[PDB]
């Protein structure tokens, strides 16, 4: 039938991995804080004039099971790499994130997307040019995101969709 | 100074299941003690009566006390929303330890959540400030109604609780 993409969202507690899908999915927002065990969620979607279904995991930013994320990255297709553009720490965890998915998938090719979320927020620590010269280096997308008004929520996730169709049909 | 004890009559989707009570552990641990009695007599005027263990969690822990949300995310203790890690003297030593939830450093309100199992990496991290006295096998029946990522499939209550 309609093709599947399995997505996975990872970085580091806090930055919105939660906020973001669920405002993909829900279409809603909330600010209170429920830190995630993992979710998982369905949503069909037309892309380029063709309709396909998203299969998400939300996964914890915890640093405490950062040793249990690789079952996870073996069945995913193609991962969404979330930062808080007023988190430097969240931004430097990005690079540990690549590394580990590409050891778990033993490549330098995985479909990724690098997501620069809360653009809404002022008092930015990340600048924009500083990441999309890091995605330049890793040859993967770069988008901007808030999760609050929803900039950039679809884009980010079909990007994400778009990494992968091309990755399969390589 | 005896230590205090307390207890929830435990119910799933408003029919009883038991009671389960607990030692909690003044002579270590006074503050976060007694935040968890005031709470279980609802003496504040607010309390874990009537709020429900939103995550299960089979093999590991039994969590609940989101009194305020009830959605997991909210809870308040007795000395307002968050409060100070008192110790971290005692450790998670096996089924039945009785500790803090928490979002990070200092940040305990009423979340709480019962052991099933040993879970040492927790030490240092969350307050032990109690213990089951009687009905551990109570909070084993509340794992059938657990799963893998916590959502539990029946609303298990704390339909009455109180001191001893
Ligand atoms: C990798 C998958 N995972 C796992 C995990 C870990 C293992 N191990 C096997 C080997 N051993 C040696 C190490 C561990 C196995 N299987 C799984 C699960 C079943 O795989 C799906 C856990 C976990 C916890 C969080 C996120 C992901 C997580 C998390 C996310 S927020 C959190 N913790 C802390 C939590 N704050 C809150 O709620 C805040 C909002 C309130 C105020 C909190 O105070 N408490 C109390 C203590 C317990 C904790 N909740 C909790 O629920 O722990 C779940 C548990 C299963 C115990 C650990
Ligand atoms: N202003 C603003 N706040 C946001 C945005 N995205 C998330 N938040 C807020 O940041 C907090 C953390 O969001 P959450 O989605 O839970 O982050 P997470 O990455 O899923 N955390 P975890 O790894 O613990 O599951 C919440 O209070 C949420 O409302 C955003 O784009 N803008
Ligand atoms: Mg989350």
């Amino acid at each position: 039938s309609m093709t599947e993409y399995k997505l996975v969202v990872v970085g580091a507690c806090g930055v919105g991995k939660s906020a973001l899908t669920i405002q993909l999915i829900q279409n809603h927002f909330v600010d209170e804080y429920d830190p995630t065990i993992e979710d998982s969620y369905r949503k069909q979607v037309v892309i380029d004039g063709e309709t396909c279904l998203l299969d998400i995991l939300d996964t914890a930013g915890q640093e405490e099971y950062s040793a249990m994320r690789d079952q996870y990255m073996r069945t995913g297709e193609g991962f969404l790499c979330v930062f808080a553009i007023n988190n430097t720490k969240s931004f430097e965890d990005i690079h540990h994130y690549r590394e580990q998915i590409k050891r778990v998938k033993d490549s330098e090719d995985v479909p990724m997307v690098l997501v620069g979320n809360k653009c809404d927020l002022p008092s930015r620590t990340v600048d924009t040019k500083q990441a999309q010269d890091l995605a330049r280096s890793y040859g993967i997308p770069f988008i901007e995101t808030s999760a609050k008004t929803r900039q950039g929520v679809d884009d980010a996730f079909y990007t994400l969709v778009r990494e992968i169709r091309k990755h399969k049909e390589k | 100074m005896v230590n205090p004890t307390v207890f929830f009559d435990i119910a799933v989707d408003g029919e009883p299941l038991g009671r389960v009570s607990f030692e909690l552990f003044a002579d270590k641990v006074p503050k976060t003690a007694e935040n968890f009695r005031a709470l279980s007599t609802g003496e504040k005027g607010f309390g874990y009566k009537g709020s429900c263990f939103h995550r299960i969690i089979p093999g590991f822990m039994c969590q609940g006390g989101d009194f305020t949300r009830h959605n997991g995310t909210g809870g308040k203790s007795i000395y307002g929303e968050k409060f100070e890690d008192e110790n971290f003297i005692l450790k998670h030593t096996g089924p039945g330890i009785l500790s803090m939830a928490n979002a990070g450093p200092n940040t305990n309100g009423s979340q709480f959540f019962i052991c099933t199992a040993k879970t040492e990496w927790l030490d240092g991290k969350h307050v032990v400030f109690g213990k089951v006295k009687e009905g551990m096998n109570i909070v084993e029946a509340m794992e059938r109604f657990g799963s893998r990522n916590g959502k539990t499939s029946k609303k298990i209550t704390i339909a009455d609780c109180g001191q001893l």
